[PDB]
């Protein structure tokens, strides 16, 4: 139940990303979709998440991108 | 649609974030509530201790929360800092890093480090 939910947050995070015009950044791009890609194979909560923390870092890493309000 | 793709961005990751609350990870609560700090990742997060992290420190109160001796703690996890560069991007040394000489540091500051575990 927990592991749909974070497959399901995956997904969200890379249109999030994609809306950001990430595929502007070709070697990026490429790497978040792998991490989006493996956390949807993950098996396991342990590599799912870790695989999160760096796609979600991705979106963090970019200033203004989003409101600070928000989290 | 123009105003309207702004709305939709916004409604996205209020959902996103709703979301990822809603996992309760502590690792991806740590960079989350960081980033509200303005703590936040240079780069992505490495993956393997291949590559090097890198993340702004704001302040020294950030920096006291955050580090200990040669350890920096960040995503529920431990990392051995290798280098930290001022806002100059000019080399820090660690213990130059202290409550009486923080306003003489250009901030922010930035900490390369390796996962530590």
């Amino acid at each position: 139940s927990k592991m749909s939910d974070v497959k399901c947050t995956s997904v969200v995070l890379l249109s999030v990303l994609q809306q950001l015009r990430v595929e502007s950044s070709s070697k990026l791009w490429a790497q978040c979709v792998q991490l989006h890609n493996d956390i949807l194979l993950a098996k396991d909560t342990t590599e799912a998440f870790e695989k999160m923390v760096s796609l979600l870092s991705v979106l963090l890493s970019m200033q203004g991108a989003v409101d600070i309000n928000k989290l | 649609s123009e105003d309207k793709r702004a709305k939709v961005t916004s409604a996205m990751q209020t959902m996103l974030f709703t979301m990822l609350r809603k996992l309760d990870n502590d690792a991806l609560n740590n960079i989350i509530n960081n980033a509200r700090d303005g703590c936040v990742p240079l780069n992505i997060i490495p993956l393997t201790t291949a590559a090097k992290l890198m993340v702004v420190i704001p302040d020294y109160n950030t920096y006291k929360n955050t580090c200990d001796g040669t350890t920096f703690t960040y995503a529920s996890a431990l990392w051995e800092i290798q280098q930290v560069v001022d806002a100059d991007s000019k080399i820090v040394q660690l213990s130059e890093i202290s409550m009486d000489n923080s306003p003489n540091l250009a901030w922010p500051l930035i900490v390369t480090a390796l996962r530590a575990n």
